[PDB]
C-alpha cells in the first residue's frame, strides 16, 4: 500500500504492421465458358439471357469499388509537397524511407525490400497475348484463362503514384507535423516537433533537449534493425500473399470445373453436336449450360465476401492513416505497443506497411509513496506527479520517468485538513518567497 | 474508343482478325488516333500532354474524357497541386 | 452424426479463458493501466483511483475525502449486479441466439434429406432395387444435385455468420484494449458518462 | 444567458455489456451426406470431385478463423500475473471477480 515502481530509462522501438487495401479486379465473359464459341449454343443461351449481366453488374460493382479503396488510403492530401534534398533533420536519419534523387528508382529503399518480396507471378497480373497464341505456353493456365474469357483488369494507380503519394506524405510529416490536416502546412523545425510529441505523452520537454543524441542513435538504430530484418525473413507478408494465392486458386478452379460433364454423355460440346441429331441434343446442352451457370454464380458470391473483407481492412487501413500518421493518437494500443510518437506509411502491393513508432520505458526502481503531505494542518496534492521517497528525502516526480524535484508551493494545491485522508504523512514544504 | 487488353498496337489487326471484320470495324483497328499504354492500344482517342482530373479511368494512370469540334482525349490523372515547404 | 456433420472442439478450453481473465483482472488491479504498455509497475490501488478520477475533469482531492463512501458504492454496485443475473432469464440472449442459429441451421440440413428432387423416390435404396442401371443414373444424378444445392446454401450463410461474428470479435477486442488497459475518452464507448 | 447548473453529488454504477466473440465450428464429409454408404452412388460423384474441396476449403477456412476470434480478445497479455492472496485494494471488494 506504500510501494510505487518509477521507470529510469527508457527506449524507442519500430514495428511493422501490415494491411492488405485492394485485390485483383476480375470480368467474367457468359459467351466462351458458357457456350465454346458455337453457333448452336449461342442461340439457346438467350433464354438465359437475363441470367448473365446479373453476374456482369455485380463483378463491375466490386472492381469500381476496388479503386475507392486505395484513393481513401493513399490520396489523403491535396498537396503534393516535394521531398527535401536534406535527410538529417537534427540527426534524425530519413535517408531509407524517402526516395533518393541519386537513383534510377522513384521508390525507397526500405519500399524496395517490401517489393520483391511478394512473387506476383502467380496469376495472370502481368502476361502478353502474344506469346500466349504459340509455343508451349499455350500449356500455362493464364492462356487457359484467357482463352475462357478470364481477364484481370489493370489497376488504375500505378505503384509509381502510390510512391508518390506515400513521398509527400513523408514529406509533410517531417516538415509541417501534425498541422498539415488541418489545414494550410506549417514548418516547425523537427526537434519542436518531437518535444510536443513528448510532452503529449506525460514526459516534460526537458527530458528530449537533454537526450536528443541518444534518442537520434535509437531511432536510428531501429530503422537499421528493421530494414535487415526484412532481408533475412522469407514469412512477413503472409497477408498479402494470401490473397493473391486465394485469387489464382479461386480462377483455377473456376477453369477446371469445366471438365464435369453435369449428367450428360460428354463434357464438350464437340462430341455432343457431332453424334446425335437435334431432336434429342437440346437436352443434354441444357443440362451443361444450367450446370454451368451455378460456377459463375457460387465465384461471383465468393468475390463479393471477400469483397466485403477487403474493404472492411481497407477502411482500418484509412482510419490508422488519418489517426495515426497526420496526428498522434491517444486510443490505448491503436497503433503500436505503448506510447505512440508517430508512424510511416510504406507501399506493398495491394497493401499498406505501417513503421510505428513507440515509446517504451525500461529500467524500474522500488520506492515508498505517500497520498499527500500536510505541513500546517493544511493538506498539499501534487499538481502533475507523486509524492516519492529516495530513503531520507520527500520529493515530486512525474509518473514515467525519475526525475525528482524539491516540494515547493508552486507544484503542489492545498485543501482540507489531513485529519480524512489516509495515509497522509508530516513534511515541510519550501517557500520561494522569503526576504 | 477501343481498348484492346494486354496487346501490341503492331499486333493489333493480327489478333481481332480485320480482314473478316466489318467495314466500318476496321477503322478501329489502325490508324493516326493510336496511343500505347500499359494496359494495351487504345485506339480512338488522341492524346494530349495536359493533366487533369480523372472523368473516364482506363488504367495505369490513364483517364480519358470528352474535350474541344470535339473529340475524345486521353492523358494522365494529376495527383493534386505541387507544393513545396521552406524548412529551415 | 450418421450424416457426417460434425461439431469440432475449440482450441482454447474454458479453464485457460479464465485464467487469461484472471490475470488481467490482477493486473489491472495491482499494476494499473501501466502493464498494457511495458513492465508492470505497481501503485496502490488508492492512488491508481485518484488519478483515474483525475482523468474526468474532478479534482484528487475528492476522493480521498470521500473513498469509504466511493467504497460503498462499488461494493453495493457489485452485489446489485451478482444479484441480478439469478432473478432474471433474458439477459445473455445474444449468445443463447447465436447457439440457436446453428443448431437450427444444422438441423435443416438434416432435414432437407427428405426431397425426391423430382426422382421416385427420396432415398437410394428404392431407386437401385426397382430400376435398372440404364434408367437409373438418370435419378441418381438428380438426388446429386439436389444435395449439392443444400450444401452450398448452408456453406454460404455460415460465410455470412462468421463474417458479423468477426466483426463483434473485431469490436471486443477493441472494446478490451481501449477500456480494460486503460481509461478511454470516447462518449459512450465503454459506459453511460 | 446567466443560469448554470452544477452537481453536488455522484454515484458510481456497474453496466454489463454482453458480446459474441465464436461460434461453433462446423465439418461436413462429402461422401456421407450425398450417398448413404452405396457403392453405386460413389462411382457417379468423382465427376463432381472438384465440387466437394471447394466446400472442404471453405468450411475449414471458418474454423481456423474462430480460434484466432477468441485469442485476440482475451490473449493480450504475455505474462500470467498470479492473483494476490488478499481481496481488499483499499476499501474496494474484489472477491467476486
Ligand atoms: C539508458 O540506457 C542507455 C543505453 O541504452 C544509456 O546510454 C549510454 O549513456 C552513456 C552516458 O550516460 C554513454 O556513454 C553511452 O554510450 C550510452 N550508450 C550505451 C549503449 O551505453 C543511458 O545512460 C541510460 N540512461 C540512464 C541510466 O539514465
Ligand atoms: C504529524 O504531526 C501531527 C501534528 O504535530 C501529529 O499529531 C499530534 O502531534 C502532537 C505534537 O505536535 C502530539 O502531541 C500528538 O499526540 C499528535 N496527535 C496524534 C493524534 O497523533 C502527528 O502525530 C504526526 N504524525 C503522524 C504520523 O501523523
Ligand atoms: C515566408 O513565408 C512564405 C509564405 O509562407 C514562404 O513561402 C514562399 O517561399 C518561396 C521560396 O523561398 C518564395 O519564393 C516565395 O516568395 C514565398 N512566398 C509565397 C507566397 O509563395 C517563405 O519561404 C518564407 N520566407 C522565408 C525566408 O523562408
Ligand atoms: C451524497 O449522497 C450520499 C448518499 O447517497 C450521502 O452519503 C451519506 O453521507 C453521510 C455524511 O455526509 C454519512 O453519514 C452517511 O452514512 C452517507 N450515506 C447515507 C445513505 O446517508 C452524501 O452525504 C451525499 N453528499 C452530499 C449531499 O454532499
Ligand atoms: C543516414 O543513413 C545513410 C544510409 O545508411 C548514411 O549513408 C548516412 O551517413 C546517414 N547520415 C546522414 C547524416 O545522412
Ligand atoms: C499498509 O498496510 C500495512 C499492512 O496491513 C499496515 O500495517 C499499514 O498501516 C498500512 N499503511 C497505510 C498507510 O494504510
Ligand atoms: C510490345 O511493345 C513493348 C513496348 O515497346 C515491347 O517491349 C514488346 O516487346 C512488344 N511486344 C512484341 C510482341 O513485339
Ligand atoms: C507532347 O510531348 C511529346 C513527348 O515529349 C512531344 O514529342 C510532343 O511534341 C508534345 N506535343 C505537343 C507539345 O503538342
Ligand atoms: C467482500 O465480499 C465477500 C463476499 O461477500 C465478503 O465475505 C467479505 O467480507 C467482503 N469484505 C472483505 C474485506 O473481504
Amino acid at each position: 500500500n506504500n510501494s510505487i515502481a518509477i521507470p529510469t530509462n527508457f527506449s524507442i522501438s519500430v514495428t511493422t504492421e501490415v494491411m492488405p487495401v485492394s485485390m485483383a479486379k476480375t470480368s467474367v465473359d457468359c459467351t466462351m465458358y458458357i457456350c465454346g464459341d458455337s453457333l448452336e449454343c449461342s442461340n439457346l443461351l438467350l433464354q438465359y439471357g437475363s441470367f448473365c449481366t446479373q453476374l456482369n453488374r455485380a463483378l463491375s460493382g466490386i472492381a469500381v469499388e476496388q479503386d475507392k479503396n486505395t484513393q481513401e488510403v493513399f490520396a489523403q492530401v491535396k498537396q503534393m509537397y516535394k521531398t527535401p534534398t536534406i535527410r538529417d533533420f537534427g540527426g534524425f536519419n530519413f535517408s531509407q524511407i524517402l526516395p533518393d534523387p541519386l537513383k534510377p528508382t522513384k521508390r525507397s529503399f526500405i519500399e524496395d525490400l517490401l517489393y520483391n518480396k511478394v512473387t506476383l507471378a502467380d496469376a495472370g497480373f502481368m502476361k502478353q497475348y502474344a506469346d500466349c497464341l504459340g509455343g508451349i505456353n499455350a500449356r500455362d493456365l493464364i492462356c487457359a484463362q484467357k482463352f475462357n474469357g478470364l481477364t484481370v483488369l489493370p489497376p488504375l494507380l500505378t505503384d509509381d503514384m502510390i510512391a508518390a503519394y506515400t513521398a509527400a506524405l513523408i514529406s509533410g510529416t517531417a516538415t509541417a507535423g501534425w498541422t498539415f490536416g488541418a489545414g494550410a502546412a506549417l514548418q516547425i523545425p523537427f526537434a519542436m516537433q518531437m518535444a510536443y510529441r513528448f510532452n503529449g505523452i506525460g514526459v516534460t520537454q526537458n527530458v528530449l533537449y537533454e537526450n536528443q543524441k541518444q534518442i537520434a542513435n535509437q531511432f536510428n538504430k531501429a530503422i537499421t534493425q528493421i530494414q535487415e530484418s526484412l532481408t533475412t525473413t522469407s514469412t512477413a507478408l503472409g497477408k498479402l500473399q494470401d490473397v493473391v494465392n486465394q485469387n489464382a486458386q479461386a480462377l483455377n478452379t473456376l477453369v477446371k470445373q469445366l471438365s464435369s460433364n453435369f449428367g450428360a454423355i460428354s463434357s464438350a460440346l464437340n462430341d455432343i453436336l457431332s453424334r446425335l441429331d437435334k431432336v434429342e441434343a437440346e437436352v443434354q446442352i441444357d443440362r451443361l449450360i444450367t450446370g454451368r451457370l451455378q460456377s459463375l454464380q457460387t465465384y461471383v458470391t465468393q468475390q463479393l465476401i471477400r469483397a466485403a473483407e477487403i474493404r472492411t481492412s481497407a477502411n482500418l487501413a484509412a482510419t490508422k492513416m488519418s489517426e495515426c500518421v497526420l496526428g498522434q493518437s491517444k486510443r490505448v494500443d491503436f497503433c503500436g505497443k505503448g506510447y505512440h510518437l508517430m508512424s510511416f506509411p510504406q507501399s506493398a502491393p495491394h497493401g499498406v506497411v505501417f513503421l510505428h513508432v513507440t515509446y517504451v520505458p525500461s529500467q524500474e526502481r522500488n520506492f515508498t509513496t505517500a497520498p499527500a503531505i500536510c505541513h500546517e494542518g493544511k493538506a498539499y496534492f501534487p499538481r502533475e506527479g507523486v509524492f516519492v521517497s529516495n530513503g531520507s528525502f520527500w520529493f515530486i516526480t512525474q509518473r514515467n520517468f525519475y526525475s525528482p524535484q524539491i516540494i515547493t508551493t508552486d507544484n503542489t494545491f492545498v485543501a482540507g485538513s489531513c485529519d480524512v485522508v489516509i495515509g497522509i504523512i508530516n513534511n515541510t514544504v519550501y517557500d520561494p518567497l522569503q526576504p | 474508343a477501343v481498348l484492346y487488353q494486354d496487346v501490341n498496337c503492331t499486333d493489333v489487326p493480327t489478333t481481332l482478325h480485320a480482314d473478316q471484320l466489318a467495314p466500318s470495324w476496321r477503322v478501329y483497328t489502325t490508324g493516326p488516333y493510336v496511343f500505347q499504354t500499359q494496359a494495351g492500344c487504345l485506339i480512338g482517342a488522341e492524346h494530349v500532354n495536359a493533366s487533369y482530373q480523372c472523368d473516364i479511368p482506363i488504367g495505369a494512370g490513364i483517364c480519358a474524357s470528352y474535350h474541344t469540334q470535339k473529340s475524345i482525349v486521353a492523358y494522365t490523372m494529376s495527383l493534386g497541386a505541387e507544393n513545396s515547404v521552406a524548412y529551415a
